[PDB]
């Protein structure tokens, strides 16, 4: 609780500070303002013919000099409506190829648990929090990161009565002395019990294996 | 003053021996950055520090810690 | 990725001529935004090869002395004899992928010296440091310990490691043996990459063979409109051989925009799989190949990757 609720105030003051965060969503406006502003320079273009504006053909020539002029203005004004509305079918193509992208990261990041790595954010994923944005949306993922290391002694087997003690979910570590069970996100030592090991094989076959004493608990309760 | 490229000639920048996290990139692995009496640098880009992990066959390393972060990622709708 | 290309629209469009470059003023705005949709483009391929082919900002080097567990990895280790580090694979790799008229072509920011760079870098992280070089910092997992936690996911226990790893390396490295005899007969398997390399030279032989055509005009050449017809006579000629070039100019930045397309979604599909199947464990059917999963082994390509999926049949 001192580490989660420090890790979200770090966010707000990242976003009230860093413009340049958001600005995948500011792309969106950018282009949109260059495509807007695309054909209104178009407008004053002469498209070949010696005025753009159409009052300025039709009333000062004849109607053979106007019908040529006239459609030079009107197929310049069709290709630029052809490089426009060829470019929103492209532009829109890469929005919704990131809404099926976006999508898929509501149901399965948000909705539940996932076991992807880089997809619901980088580590292993706890949660995800949805956040609403203008054009698209900000998300808040919730991730487990290992800090600290520090290297122990293992060995794949422990040979005891002859036959070889593979463990069951765990770690074979030890700190030099004694050999401990772990897991291998965290550290929590622990007695090595017959519950906690399987037994198959004998010790000839196996590379590496090491001689302990695997503790009975059922070895105590026979006289008690 | 001058310095020869992959891409071409560059003239206007100062080649160093430095390589970090550079910000206007060139081309062929020569990219540009302004630092600090300040000019602009050109030089080739850095991958990251450097770490050799050690080896053998009876050291395994635990992990004691863990802190939870934070990310964000931005998908537009 | 794609070969970055650069449009001019002064020698191209015109003959060098002093008529041609004075009635671009009334045309205006026409090929101004067809070299800024190139530029944006050329802005996006070098955004692929930050994605897929680094996935960390940490590089991870070989220790010198190696065994590992009892198995050859020195195919896909770089060579350090060499003043160039490339593996075994990818000498076979880069030698199977195959007159300035105002076209030229932007180089790439990333090298391909710096792509095997992250190539040695991730498989390094593999071997030695585990699934949890992607997942935070990298801890030291021996070999044998990996072998048997990957099994684990599949439904296989450490019995079946153990006893039988002599026999594993007379599967494993005569399979990755015929990995690198198939390469190196057959360019075939490669012709994916060869195709962005053939997709592209046809889209430049296509926009060069468009100046010999006439458009509708009588020449195609604008010395010879100028020198022999009149001036009121010349602006219509001319006009036709300008907007006939122009209108090839609009079909190769709208081709190059479909293919910027396709090229985006394999390389999304391509830093999924660097994510998922390289950097961890994947559960899926014919996601990280065919059957149940182990280790995926990326390698350097030229305008691509090629994968090396260890799977268990």
């Amino acid at each position: 609780a001192n580490q989660f609720n420090s890790a979200i105030g770090k966010i707000q003051d990242s976003l009230s500070s860093t413009a340049s965060a958001l600005g995948k969503l500011q792309d969106v406006v950018n282009h949109n303002a260059q495509a807007l502003n695309t054909l209104v320079k178009q407008l004053s273009s002469k498209f070949g013919a010696i005025s753009s504006v159409l009052n300025d053909i039709f009333s000062r020539l004849d109607p053979p000099e106007a019908e040529v002029q006239i459609d030079r203005l009107i197929t310049g004004r069709l290709q630029s409506l052809q490089t426009y509305v060829t470019q929103q079918l492209i532009r829109a193509a890469e929005i919704r190829a990131s809404a099926n992208l976006a999508a898929t990261k509501m149901s399965e990041c948000v909705l539940g648990q996932s076991k992807r790595v880089d997809f619901c954010g980088k580590g292993y994923h706890l949660m995800s929090f949805p956040q609403s944005a203008p054009h698209g949306v900000v998300f808040l993922h919730v991730t487990y990161v290992p800090a600290q290391e520090k290297n122990f002694t293992t060995a794949p087997a422990i040979c005891h009565d002859g036959k070889a003690h593979f463990p069951r979910e765990g770690v074979f570590v030890s700190n030099g002395t004694h050999w401990f069970v772990t897991q291998r996100n965290f550290y929590e030592p622990q007695i090595i019990t017959t519950d906690n090991t399987f037994v198959s094989g004998n010790c000839d076959v196996v590379i590496g294996i090491v001689n302990n004493t695997v503790y009975d608990p059922l070895q105590p309760e026979l006289d008690s | 003053n001058v310095f020869q490229t992959r891409a071409g000639c560059l003239i206007g920048a100062e080649y160093v021996n430095n390589s970090y996290e550079c910000d206007i990139p060139i081309g062929a692995g020569i990219c540009a950055s302004y630092q600090t009496s300040q000019s602009i640098i050109a030089y080739t880009m850095s991958l990251g520090a450097e770490n050799s992990v050690a080896y053998s066959n009876n050291s395994i390393a635990i992990p004691t810690n863990f802190t939870i972060s934070v990310t964000t990622e931005i998908l537009p709708v | 990725s794609m070969t970055k290309t650069s449009v001019d629209c002064t020698m191209y469009i015109c003959g060098d001529s002093t008529e041609c470059s004075n009635l671009l003023l009334q045309y205006g705005s026409f090929c101004t935004q067809l070299k800024r949709a190139l530029t944006g483009i050329a802005v996006e391929q070098d955004k692929n090869t930050q994605e897929v082919f680094a996935q960390v900002k940490q590089i991870y080097k070989t220790p010198p002395i190696k065994y590992f567990g009892g198995f050859n990895f020195s195919q896909i280790l770089p060579d350090p004899s060499k003043p160039s580090k490339r593996s075994f694979i990818e000498d076979l790799l880069f030698n199977k992928v195959t007159k300035f008229k105002g076209l030229t072509v932007l180089p790439p920011l990333l090298t391909d010296e710096m792509i095997a760079q992250y190539t040695s870098a991730l498989l390094a992280g593999t071997i030695t440091s585990g699934w949890t070089f992607g997942a935070g910092a990298a801890l030291q997992i021996p070999f044998a310990m990996q072998m048997a936690y990957r099994f684990n996911g599949i439904g296989v226990t450490q019995n079946v490691l153990y006893e039988n790893q002599k026999l594993i390396a007379n599967q494993f490295n005569s399979a990755i043996g015929k990995i690198q005899d198939s390469l190196s007969s057959t360019a075939s398997a490669l012709g994916k990459l060869q195709d962005v390399v053939n997709h592209n030279a046809q889209a430049l032989n296509t926009l060069v063979k468009q100046l010999s055509s006439k458009f509708g005009a009588i020449s195609s050449v604008l010395n010879d409109i100028f020198s022999r017809l009149d001036p009121p006579e010349a602006e219509v000629q001319i006009d036709r051989l300008i907007t006939g070039r122009l209108q090839s100019l609009q079909t190769y930045v709208t081709q190059q925009l479909i293919r910027a397309a396709e090229i985006r979604a394999s390389a999304n599909l391509a830093a999924t799989k660097m994510s998922e199947c390289v950097l961890g464990q994947s559960k899926r059917v014919d996601f990280c190949g065919k059957g149940y999963h182990l280790m995926s082994f990326p390698q350097s390509a030229p305008h691509g990757v090629v994968f090396l999926h260890v799977t268990y049949v």
